[PDB]
Parts: C-alpha cells; structure tokens; sequence
C-alpha cells in the first residue's frame, strides 16, 4: 500500500520517541494498563517466586501520530514497530529474578486518532510472600506491582483498564485454582 | 553482469516491507500454511512442555514483487533475506518458554508471478497439559497453535497447503524416510484445523488461527520393565 | 512537549554533546559518582554452587555540567527523562559476579535536572560469588559481598563515593544497604543481621588501575534453621 | 592549505578527448577523486582513487595520477558532458580539499542567433516601469553583444544581460538583454530597438519597434 | 576533555578497526598474552569442564594509534572502548560450551607510542580431561589454550605476558580461593606450530589437587 | 535506493541561527560517515563538516569552528547541522553527502553519494513575491514571461502545467541595483500556433508561497 | 594497513551480499565443505541427541572480491568479517534442539583471487536413532546431514572436501571410541 508508506514517512519525518507524546509539556500522558493472565506457569515456594505468562495491554494517545484517512486512501489504522515510538516504561516492581520490563517489542496498532494499543507478551517472575502454615491446604495471595519506572504521576498517569485482570484466555492450572483476582 | 542484481534492484529499490501486499486496505492477504515435523524431541511431564523441531512452509502473493523470467535472463527464482520482504509474522501462540518466533531466519524465495515462499525451521517448546490418569499407559493431545502476532483475520487469513495431487494437507506433514520415532512417544494422529472467532459485532475485528493436535502415545516399556 | 523537544535540541544538537567524553573541564579531573544500593529482595543463597542471587536497585548520582539549562527559558522545565545511551554513563559493574553478568539488567532512563545532576536507578538481578562457611551448618551465618567498580574507568577518571542524605540541614553518608521497611519481603531461609556499605581504596594499587577503588555492600545473613531442625536434626538425633 | 590547482576552463570539439588536470605537490602519492556537477544539479562521483569508476558511469571517463598532476580523461565528447569537474583529496593537516572546478565546454560549429524583441505589457505599465526584453535564441559562440537604441541613441548603465549554459542536446547558447526604464523615460522617446552583433551573422541584425 | 576529544579526532581519522595494523606487507603484530585468575569457579567432573573467572592481559602495538604528547596538551595515555580499535582475535580454543569470547569488551589503554593494553574479563568453561584413577585423592591438569582464531603466525605472533614470569598471576589478597582445590603449579607456555596457515598458542596450565576431607568423612 | 533529502534551508538575518536537516534512506546510516559540503553561488565546492560513528567524532573546517555543530538524530536516520552567528559568507547551497567509509579521513575518503542540497541565504533584506509581466509577441514566434521583483531565490517557472518542455529556456536570475532578482522564461513555437494553442506560464515562489499563473497571448 | 584499508573500502563499494557471487546467473557456486570434529561432547540416549564441537570449513570463490596485489602494496590475503559477504546457508537438517545454522560469525580469509575460506565453529546437537539393545556394549551410527537450506543444486553445489571427516584435532573421549567415520 503506497498510501501507508507515504503516511508512515509523513508521521515519522520529525518525530521523537524520547519526548512524551502530548501537545504541551504541562499535560500528563494518560495510559490505560490492563493485565491478561494466560498461564500460571509455576509457584516456587522455597524462593517465593510466582512465574506467569501474561499480556500487558497498554493504551494511550500519541498527539503527533494523527492523520486524516481521506488524505491517505482511507487508511484508518496501521501497525508500527514499538521501538520507533515513545512508550511507557512499565516495570514489575516486585520482580524476583526475571525481566524487569517488557523485552518482547511487538508491533503497536495505531489508529488515525492517535490512539495506540500495544499488547506485548511477557513472562513475569514476581516475589510473593508464601505462607506455608496450611500447606498442602494453603491459600496464597500473590501480587504483580506495575509502574512507570522513571516517570512520576505528574508527567505520566496510569489507570486500570478494568477492576479485574482479564482471565478470558487463561489456561487451566493443574496445581492451583484462582479464587479471586483484582487490580488496585 | 549478474541478472540477479538487476532483478533485485528492480524489485526492491522502491519497496516497503512494513506494508501489507494489498492494493486496498480492506483486502485480505491469503497465507498458505504447511507445518512439517522433523523430530519430536521430548515431552517433559514435570514442566508440561512439548519440545519439537519443525519447519513451516509459508506461501503467499506479493504483487509488488511480480516479475517475468523473460525480462531477466530466464531467472525463475530469487533468494533474498527475509527481513527485506513483508512477512505475516506467524508465531506459536501457545509457547511456554516465551519464544514466539522461528529458530533460523532463512531466505525467502521470490518466484516469477509474485509468489513468495518462506520455509524457516523452528524449535518449539509448547504447552501440553498432561492428562495423568493412566500414566504410564497414557496418550496426550498436545496442541500447536499458530497465528499472526500482528494482523487480524480481515488483514491476513490462513489456508492449508495442497499436495502434488491437489489434496489439502490439513495435518502435520512428516517425511517418512527421514523421520525417527521418539524413544518414548509414538505420533498416532496430527489433524489441523483453521479456526475463526471473535467476529461478532461487539467484538469487532475477526480473529483466526491454525491449531494442530498431536495425538501421541507413550511407549511404556521402561516403566513396565524397571518399576 | 514542544518545550522539552526544544530543550533536547538545545542540549544535544546545538551544544554538540559527546557522550564518549567524560564531563570534565580537563582530563586530569575526576568525575565524582555517588552510589547507593537498595535491596529489593534476596532471591537465594545456593550453598553447593556458593552463589548469592539478589535483586538490587543501584542509584547513581553524578554531575554533567553540559546538561544544564535555565528552567524559565524552557517553559519552567526542571527535569528530563532521556535514554541512558544518549548520555555519558559511569559504567559501574559488579566485579565479583560468578556468571559473567557484569552489568545491570534493565537500562532505564536517566533523570537529568536543570542544575546538571544526573540521577540513574537501574535495577539488576545479580549472581555473585559467596564462599560458604559450613562449620556451624545448619546454625551458620554467612558474609556475602557485592563489590562494585568500573573496568572502563579508573580512579584517575572517576571517584566513587557513597550517597549522602540530609537530616535537619545535616549531611551524612549512607553507609548501609537501603531496605524499605514496608515493601521488603524477607527471604524464607535467611535473615539479614548487618548490611554495611564501604568505600574501599587499595593504597598499594596505582591510581590508573581499575582495582584501586571499589564500593562494597556486605550482607551478613543468619540462616533460620527451623526447616533443618524439624526435618533432619530431631529425627537424626532421636 | 594543500591547495589543489585546476584550470578554470577546458574546451574541446565533439568526438575529441578532454583532459582536466589537477595539480598539487606530490599528488601522485595521494588518492584523487573526481566529481561531475551538471548545471543546477548535485555533484556525482565519477572517479575515485585515481582510476576506479563507479557503476553506472560511462567507461569513456577515466583517470590517472602521477608526479605533481592528476588527470581526468573524457573521450568521445558528447553533447551532454557539459559540467563542472572538481578534483578532491584528503590531507591530514588540511582535511578535505577540493579543487577550483573546471568547466567543460563543447566546441561545436557556429550557429547564428534567432532574434526576438518584446515591449512591456500594459500590466507592467500600470506599475510605473517599462522593461524591453530582446532575446538571442540558440547561438554559438558565446561572444555576442547586444546594444539598445532609442531614437538613434545608445543606452548605457540601464541594461542587464543574462546568459544560459550550453544546452545538453545541441550545446547552443541563449542570451537575454533587458532594458529597464521609468515610464516617464519610456514615454519620452518613441522608437526602441536592440542591435545584435555575433560572428555568425554577416552583419549586425536590428530588431526595432514603435511604442 | 576538549584536548582528549581533539586527540580522539586525530587518532580516528582514516582508521579501520577491522584492518590489522601492518605498516608494510609481511609485518607481524606481536601480541603478549597473560592471564590473571580472579576465581577458580569449579571443576565439573561429570561434564569434564573447568569453570574459571579471569582477566586476560593482552598487549600489542598499533602504529596508527600513536601521537606526540607535546601537541596534545601533554596527554600520554587514553582509554578507548575496545570495539573502536583493532583487537587481536584471541580466543579460548578449548572452550567446552561453544563460548570463545570475553565476557565484557570494556576499554583498552593506548599509550602515545601506540602500545595498546587490554584487560577484558572472561568467564570461561574449558575442556579438561579428568584423570579418574585416584579420585577423590587426585590431581588434575586443566589447560586454557588461547590463540588467534583467524590470523596465522605470519600475521600475529604470540608471546607469553611478563614484566620474565611465565605464570598465571594470582593476586594474594583478592583471590577467591576454592574450597575443594589447591593450586600446585600455574605456568604458561608458548606453543609453536609443528614445522602458511599455522598458528601459535599460549597455554595456561592449572595443576590442582583436590582436598578430599568431604569424602573421608562421608564415604 | 540511496536517498538524501535536505530541508530547513531558507532566509535568515545576519547573526541568526538555522538548523539544516538531512533525512537519509536506502543504506545503513551508521555504516558511513556523513558530511555537509557547501557551494556558494557561482563558486566551487567547500567541505564544511563531517560526522563519523567511528569514535563518535566530528570534524569542521576552520571558518565554521565554534559556530556550526553537526549531530545526528538519536532515533531516526537524520543528520543535523545547527548554524549560529551566520555571516554573509555562509550563503550557499548546502549538500548532505555520504562517504564511502564509516570513518572520516584517510586518503580513500570520498563522497560516493550527494543530496540535491538546500539553499541558505544570509541577508538583512526582507522577503517579497514576484510580479509577473507577460512578454507578448508582436517563420517561428517566441513568447515568454518576465518574473520580476522577488527575493530570495529561487523562482520555478513551468509552462502549461508541465506539458511544454521542448524549447523552454529559463534564464539565470540577475541582481538589480534595487537588490531584487528577476528572470525571463521563454519558449519558441511555430508562428501558426499562436492563435490556436494556449500558452500559460506558471511561476512558483516557495520563499513567499506565491503561485501566480499568467496566460500569454498577443 | 593503509593499503588494506583502501582495498577493503574499495571492495565493498557496490558489493551486494544478497545475490549469489557469480559473473553469470546461469553459473553454479561451487562450495567445498569439510567437517572437522573437535570433540564428542555427549550422546543423550533418552532424547536421541548427539552433541559435538565442530568446525565447518567452507571454501568458495566470490567473483567480485578480487584485486591485483601490485596495486595494493603486495597484499595477497586479508581477513574480513563474515557478516559483510554472501555466504552459503548451510543448515544441519537433523538438528534436534540446537542451532540450525552457523551463529558464530568468525572472520573469512579472502585471497586476491577471490578464494574465500570460512571456518566457523559450532555446537551440533543432531537427532540420532539410538539402539540400546546391546547397552553398555552398544555401537551407534550418528549422522550430521548438512545442506544449503534455501539454495538448490542448480544454483549452489556443495562438494565434500575429503572422503572422511577431519579428526586431526579430535579430543579423545572417555566414554566413546570412533571406529569409523565418512562423508557422503
Ligand atoms: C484434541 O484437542 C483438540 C483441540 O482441543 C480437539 O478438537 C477440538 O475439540 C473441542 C471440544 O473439546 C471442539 O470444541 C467444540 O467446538 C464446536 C464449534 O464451535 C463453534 O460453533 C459453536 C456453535 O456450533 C459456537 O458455539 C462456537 O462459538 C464456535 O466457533 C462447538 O459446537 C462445541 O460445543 C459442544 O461441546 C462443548 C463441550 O466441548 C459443549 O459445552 C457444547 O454445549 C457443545 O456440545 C465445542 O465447543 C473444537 O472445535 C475441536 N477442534 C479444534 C480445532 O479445536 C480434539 O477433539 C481433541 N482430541 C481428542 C481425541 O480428545
Ligand atoms: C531431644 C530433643 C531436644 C530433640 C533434639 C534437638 C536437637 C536437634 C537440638 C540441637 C540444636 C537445637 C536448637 C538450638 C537452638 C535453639 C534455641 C531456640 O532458638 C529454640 C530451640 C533451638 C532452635 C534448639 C532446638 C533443638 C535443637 C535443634
Ligand atoms: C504480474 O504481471 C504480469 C504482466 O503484467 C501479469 O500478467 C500478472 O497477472 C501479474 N501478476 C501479479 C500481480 O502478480
Ligand atoms: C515560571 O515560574 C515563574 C515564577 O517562579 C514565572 O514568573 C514564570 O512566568 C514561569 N514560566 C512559565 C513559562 O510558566
């Protein structure tokens, strides 16, 4: 599609992935964060580490990545490498011994309104206080604390997509049953 | 002068691998898929992980890479690095180790008429929930789920490749002459199915994937003799 | 964010910033680098492998006068978030690793303030050599160390120091590993007794040697012997 | 200050060979590169390292280097080789050094100008000025003189000449002479002409009009 | 750093880090190879591999990287990232895990005469055939064979590092002693090819005696 | 397909500043030293600056040292030249040129590809758009248009929306004593075609954003 | 150095590593392939994988990488990075869980005639049918199939360097003895 090629050339002609993507610097980048739990891979009770497979959906508006579809053959959405654009630097604060940040830089879906959806996969290894008093009849409440590592709330604001994590695509666990899940 | 260089400059001087090969945005790219299993490495019951070695045959049409052999000295095929052409970005969705992509980024073959073929090999470690009830006299149903990581069903769709006679290969392909059976696992069945879902009005854009079902049988001789 | 776009253009494209060069007026000067260590969690101490696995956030503070600006000339901006590979870094490494992972894990953004101060808090998973004294096992205590230094720069080029905190307009050095009292989850087998921090200077080494200086964060950890007691010692003794 | 020295102009007939020299002290010990710049176009590397030819450059362009002189040889001079040719070297003390470019001129046969004359329109006269333009189209050689006559009086200090470069298809020249006057001066006299003198004309040719 | 920046600009002009420094064809690059043993991590008898942590000590001359300190503010030495300069392709030939390279490239030290000193760290897993006859009252002979992977003897000539002591250097205070092994001998030797595609080697030998108290108590 | 698009050139007063940019495509931007080479109007080529990824080194000619800064964009394949304290001697077409080598310098150093460049004009004079005056004809006829009273350069003249290319001659601009540029664009056609065929001159002056199109008839 | 710097700069000016290195596309790239076995690392009977340390010597001729030594101070051979040039895409067809292709891109030795010798190392993990009938007195026959993955015989021809693998620098194993070896 030559329209998409011309559009991508236009958008990234004078684009900066370093600057936060809104018009005025006093404004706050509003990011919606949602967690999808695909699989609870393992609970290591000795080292107190819960390993899970997750998708970290991040939604935000980029002010400068907007276009009129009529000017570009009706192209309303495109797929852009995530490395080319500014992103929030979400980090699992209570990471035990895994990756701190997203290392799988999949493509973002960019709409003509400047809306970006980025749904990278990750293997989260989080530190969970394991109470072994009632083992093997034990119940374990394990958390995943996510935040922008280098941006404070006055420059980047994160909001939950939903009150609960998305478990619609959760694979059945042969060792654990998730009775309750919730984001705060 | 090598005519391959002239053909390469003709095709790739003005070419965008980031854009889908469609004349209009609403058109869909059809991808012909085959999956050939070379070795079943193992099934780790403790980790519930199936380790397999495969190579995936991916064929499609790129009208932007269209050329006739008569205009380029009779060249019927051109090998180029896969990074230079658009790819549908097929990944194993149900991998357990976080490795979504292929093991070796082999060259794509661009044939005359705009036909593009990519045959990269891969080592996959996939999720297989182990039904334990009759272990070690057990059989498993390990899924291999392939999908585009980027594109929805309206942007990229899947079809099964056809054999020489035109019969649809809706299964994992195995070369009998080169195939060595796993020491503990026999592959009894391996059907494939193209699923489409999330096409509802509320859902919006349709999604599609291809699921292969390796029905494998344990050979319990070690457990019989030793335990 | 037209204002910090203009500020980045002014800092890096107008003044010609060269990240390969240290921030010093003359070569003979040394860049002061203040270090602090926060222990997010003590992952493990493998006795057979004699390896301590830790999650640590390493706070670096230094001054780069080339990255100064007047805030009221740039929309009252007082801080910037820049990629770490856009600015000279005092490359500190864990010298006494035993897996080959010398460097921090996640190369996060640096924070650059208008008065030239660069703050950088990379987190890291580190696997370090901790020789094990088995004499009193399972009633043993160990003395592990995390020794941080620079292999790219020597004491001539950077001076390592401990982070300095303030209380009631009185400055004091931070001579311990920082642990959040609320957020820290204690290891299930090891209790931290002492956690000092020290700047070590070898007088015998030459100034142009990487071994001249280091900052060592020590963990004195006592084993909680309840598991071994209940499962091994009482049955064996009886 | 290595100071590569080049001749400002080299002239050759079609089909002959042009030799563009670049002088320097012990330039034979240096790698000399040659760039071609067409009129109103970016320079193009035509030779590098004293003899090598980039792909897509005709084989009729070659180079040599010896002693205190490097040479660019252009054989079989076509009608589209008119360009400025620059030599270039690098020196440890002088950095990148270019030569004062050499213009290549094709020495074709004599062709006489086509003369036209254009009085000002009413659109310009509404603005308070009068520009009389007379045009010498497709002539060779460049040496030609245009003289503005107003009632048998030669003009001076109130005319401007503009000359094009050699055309890429026929290597001919075009010239334009513009006489600009205030409207009071233009109305103050009646007959306006320009006389063209050029060696390809047996005698000077006048184009004249009455306002 | 303005003087250092100017000197770097002078030194990197016309410099190709992938080209071996030979002022004339036939010139050989003399590379002195030494080893500092920071830790003897282990000797795995099952996998037959010695795990060590070391600092190489590689010294050579690159004539292109020379300067006069009088014209560069009296600067007599520079520290330059290793990837920016030509390096000898010196690797551990007898690695067991397929890892040939150093753990971190770090920086070389370049003197005004063109002398380049490079001390990269390395965590190495080297093949060691185990003499099992007297285990656990055994002593082993684990070698570390270092050589250029590509350049032959006609291009890069090796010699043992010294300043002459032909030995692995162990710093007495900072050495991480192993609880199971005692280092008896630690020499180093330059091995010539058998008398053009031929390559020298520098072999560092670690003759180590097991300390068998565990097996006495437990077996 | 190697391509170097320069932008950011234009009019600036003496002592002002200006950022030229060069967007590069078709090659690995980090594998070749990048350069700025200027050409003053009617003068020869003059190397201005070079940026080398080998060691992160920058090089400048003496006349611009301390005034010009060459840099590259952190993310995009874009080369920048920030110019400050501009004099009348800096007026020139600035070309962005790729070298054959990743390093700056050495005897082999040469510029294997060039951009079309950007004009930079340093002058206190203000911008002004052209005033078109058709040259009405009074056996081949000649017609044309007289672009006058414009500043700075250039003005681009086309005929019949680009359909007429044969026989066109657009002359070099000439500086008047008033300090303003002017040129004439002419075409010769058969005299029989004057009454039957329409001839229109389209003058475009990008510095002032003027697009005056004038029809020419006797 | 200076001569070699100039040579390396000029050799790769209009060089393409994409197309095959032949004067005419109707020609075949003749590649000589010789395997050197440095060590038999392991024979995993359960998973039927033989791990070996190998050097995969590959020799061919690049038509466009030629020069006259007299023009370059007598330089007759050089070493250049292998990533810069076209190479054959040799793959271990029966790879079990290792790397399919060469991943250690060591330097190639290039002669003035265009002859390239490239001798990268590799850890081959090859799938081998393991017959445990006579264990521990069992004899095995483990093969390593090598071939150009994307090039057929009409465009790239591979030929053995010798009838047998090179065992000159083979380390003696403490668990296996190589009775026979041969390439076909
Ligand atoms: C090995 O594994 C494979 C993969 O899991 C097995 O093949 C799949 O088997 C499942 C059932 O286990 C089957 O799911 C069924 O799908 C059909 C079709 O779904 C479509 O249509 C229904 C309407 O007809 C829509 O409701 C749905 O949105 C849609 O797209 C369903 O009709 C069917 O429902 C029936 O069974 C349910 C219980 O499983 C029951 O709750 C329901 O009321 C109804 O009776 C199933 O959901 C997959 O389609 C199969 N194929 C694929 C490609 O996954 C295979 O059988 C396994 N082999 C062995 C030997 O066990
Ligand atoms: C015969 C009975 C006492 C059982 C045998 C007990 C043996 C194994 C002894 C040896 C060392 C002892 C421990 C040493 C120290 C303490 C003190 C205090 O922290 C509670 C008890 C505790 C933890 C002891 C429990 C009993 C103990 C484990
Ligand atoms: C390719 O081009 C040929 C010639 O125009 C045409 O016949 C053929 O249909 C085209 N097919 C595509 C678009 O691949
Ligand atoms: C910054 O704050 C000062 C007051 O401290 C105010 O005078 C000034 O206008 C502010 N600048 C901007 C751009 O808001």
């Amino acid at each position: 599609s030559e329209h998409e090629t011309r559009l991508v050339a236009k958008l990234f002609k004078d684009y900066s992935s370093v600057v936060r993507p809104v018009e005025d610097h006093r404004q706050v980048v509003e990011v919606t964060v949602g967690l999808q739990l695909i699989q609870l891979i393992n609970v290591d009770e000795v080292n107190q580490i819960v390993t899970t497979n997750v998708r970290l959906k991040q939604q935000w508006v980029d002010y400068n990545l907007k276009w009129n579809p009529d000017d570009y053959g009706g192209v309303k959405k495109i797929h852009i490498p995530s490395e080319k654009i500014w992103r929030p630097d979400l980090v699992l604060y209570n990471n035990a011994d895994g990756d701190f940040a997203i290392v799988k830089f999949t493509k973002v879906l960019l709409q003509y309104t400047g809306h970006i959806t980025w749904t990278p996969p990750a293997i989260f290894k989080s530190y969970c206080e394991i109470i072994v008093t009632h083992f093997p009849f034990d119940e374990q409440n394990c958390s995943m604390k996510l935040g922008t590592w280098t941006y404070d709330g006055s420059v980047v604001a994160i909001n939950p997509e939903s009150d609960q994590p998305d478990l619609s695509n959760f694979m059945e666990s042969g060792e654990w049953v998730i009775k309750e899940s919730r984001g705060w | 002068k090598n005519e391959e260089l002239r053909l390469y400059h003709h095709l790739f001087n003005n070419y965008d691998p980031g854009s889908r090969p469609v004349r209009e945005p609403e058109d869909t790219v059809t991808i012909s898929l085959k999956v050939t299993l070379t070795n079943l490495i193992s099934l780790n019951e403790k980790e519930e992980t199936l380790t397999t070695s495969v190579w995936i045959g991916i064929d499609w049409q790129d009208y932007r890479l269209n050329y006739s052999k008569d205009d380029f000295g009779g060249i019927e095929t051109l090998r180029v690095p896969s990074e230079l052409v658009w790819l549908p970005e097929i990944v194993l969705e149900n991998n357990i180790d976080g490795q979504f992509g292929v093991a070796y980024d082999a060259n794509v073959l661009v044939y005359e008429g705009g036909s593009v073929t990519w045959l990269p090999p891969a080592i996959y470690r996939s999720v297989c929930a182990v039904e334990v009830t009759y272990f070690p006299f057990d059989w498993q149903n390990c899924s291999l789920i392939f999908r585009s990581q980027t594109y929805n069903a309206e942007e990229v769709e899947f079809t099964f490749a056809v054999d020489n006679d035109g019969k649809t290969i809706n299964k994992i392909d195995i070369d009998t002459e080169a195939y060595t059976e796993n020491g503990e696992w026999a592959i009894d069945f391996c059907p494939g199915v193209i699923r489409r879902h999330h096409g509802g009005a509320t859902d919006g854009p349709g999604e599609t994937d291809v699921i292969y079902s390796l029905i494998i049988r344990r050979k319990p001789l070690f457990y019989v003799i030793n335990i | 964010l037209n204002e910090e776009e203009r500020l980045i253009r002014h800092l890096f494209q107008e003044k010609g910033y060269n990240k390969e060069l240290r921030p010093v007026a003359h070569k003979e000067e040394s860049v002061d680098v203040a270090l602090a260590l926060t222990l997010s969690n003590l992952i493990s101490l493998k006795e057979v492998e004699e390896t301590l696995t830790t999650n640590v956030w390493i706070e670096h503070g230094w001054t780069d006068n080339r990255l100064k600006w007047n805030a009221e000339e740039f929309g009252n901006i007082s801080v910037l978030r820049l990629p770490p590979d856009m600015v000279w870094l005092p490359e500190i490494v864990l010298e006494n690793n035993n897996d080959g992972s010398f460097q921090i894990s996640y190369s996060c953004n640096v924070l650059v303030y208008h008065y030239g101060f660069v703050y950088w808090l990379p987190p890291a998973i580190f696997r370090s050599s901790c020789p094990i004294s088995v004499t009193y096992f399972p009633f043993d205590w160990q003395n592990c160390s995390l020794k941080f230094s620079s292999l790219k720069y020597t004491a001539k080029e950077i001076t390592l120091s401990l982070k300095q905190d303030a209380k009631e307009n009185r400055t004091y050095p931070v001579e311990w590993i920082i642990i959040d009292p609320e957020g820290f989850t204690e290891n299930g087998e090891w209790e931290i007794v002492h956690r000092p921090a020290r700047v070590n200077v070898d007088p015998r080494a030459p100034l142009d040697s990487p071994s001249r200086q280091d900052i060592t964060f020590y963990l004195i950890i006592r084993r909680k012997p309840l598991f071994y007691i209940i499962n091994i010692l009482v049955p064996c003794v009886l | 200050s290595y100071e590569l020295t080049q001749p400002p102009s080299v002239s050759v007939a079609p089909g002959q060979t042009a030799r563009i020299t670049c002088g320097g002290n012990n330039i034979g010990s240096k790698s000399v590169h040659w760039y071609q710049q067409k009129p109103g176009q970016a320079p193009v590397l035509v030779v590098y390292d004293n003899s090598d030819r980039p792909s897509g450059i005709p084989e009729r362009l070659s180079g040599s280097n010896s002693g205190n002189t490097a040479t660019l040889t252009i054989s079989g001079v076509e009608a589209g080789d008119e360009a400025d040719y620059y030599c270039q070297v690098w020196d440890s003390n002088s950095d990148v050094v270019f030569g004062g470019g050499t213009k290549l001129t094709v020495l074709r046969t004599v062709a006489a100008p086509s003369v036209f004359i254009f009085p000002p329109s009413d659109e310009q006269l509404k603005s308070g000025t009068a520009s009389v333009v007379c045009l010498l189209n497709n002539f060779y050689p460049r040496e030609a003189k245009v003289q503005w006559k107003v009632d048998n009086a030669l003009q001076s200090g109130n005319s401007q000449e503009s000359v094009t470069e050699q055309d890429s298809k026929d290597s001919t020249y075009s010239l334009s002479s513009t006489l600009t006057l205030s409207k009071a001066d233009y109305e103050k006299h009646k007959v306006y002409a320009c006389e063209v003198t050029h060696q390809g004309l047996s005698s000077p040719v006048t184009k004249s009009f009455n306002r | 750093s303005e003087a250092e920046g100017r000197l770097r600009e002078k030194l990197f002009s016309g410099y190709d880090s992938s080209v071996r420094p030979a002022r004339e064809v036939g010139d050989r690059v003399r590379v002195s190879v030494g080893l500092i043993l920071a830790q003897l991590i282990s000797l795995n008898e099952k996998d037959e591999e010695m795990s060590t942590k070391v600092y190489l000590d590689l010294e050579w001359t690159d004539y292109r990287l020379s300067w006069d300190p009088a014209e560069h503010d009296g600067i007599d030495s520079l520290r330059i990232t290793a990837e920016s300069v030509w390096l000898p392709d010196v690797v551990l030939l007898n690695n067991n895990d397929g890892n040939f390279d150093v753990a971190l490239d770090i920086s070389v030290v370049v003197s005004s005469d063109g002398s380049v000193r490079w001390q990269p760290p390395g965590i190495y897993r080297s093949s060691c055939s185990i003499q099992v006859t007297y285990f656990p009252f055994d002593w082993q002979n684990c070698t570390m064979v270092f050589s250029s992977y590509s350049y032959d003897s006609s291009e890069v000539s090796l010699q043992t590092g010294l300043g002459g002591h032909q030995e692995i250097h162990i710093h007495e205070g900072t050495f991480i002693e192993n609880g199971q092994w005692e280092i008896i001998h630690k020499p180093s030797r330059l091995i010539q090819p058998p008398g053009e595609g031929q390559r020298q080697e520098v072999i560092f030998y670690l003759i180590i005696r097991r300390k068998p108290l565990f097996y006495l108590v437990n077996v | 397909e190697v391509q170097l698009l320069e932008s950011g050139g234009g009019l600036v007063q003496p002592g002002g500043s200006l950022r030229l940019s060069c967007a590069a495509s078709g090659f690995t931007f980090s594998d070749y030293a990048m350069n700025w080479v200027r050409q003053a109007p009617g003068r020869g080529l003059e190397w201005v600056s070079s940026f080398s990824n080998s060691g992160g080194t920058t090089y400048y000619t003496d006349s611009v040292k301390g005034r010009f800064t060459i840099s590259r964009d952190y993310s995009r394949n874009t080369l920048y030249l920030q110019m400050n304290n501009l004099r009348a001697e800096d007026t020139a077409v600035y070309y962005c040129a790729k070298a054959l080598t990743r390093f700056y310098g050495g005897n082999i150093y040469n510029f294997d590809f060039w951009g079309q460049g950007t004009l930079v004009t340093v002058s206190s004079a203000s911008t002004k758009g052209p005033s078109v005056f058709p040259l009405a004809p009074s056996g081949t006829a000649a017609l044309g248009c007289l672009v006058k009273d414009y500043f700075p350069e250039p003005v681009t003249v086309s005929w019949n929306s680009g359909a007429l290319t044969s026989g066109v001659h657009t002359f070099p601009a000439v500086l008047q004593s008033s300090g303003l540029y002017s040129l004439s664009s002419v075409v010769t056609v058969p005299s029989s075609s004057l009454g039957t065929q329409t001839y229109i001159c389209n003058v475009n002056h990008k510095p002032s954003n003027t697009k005056v199109d004038k029809k020419v008839e006797p």
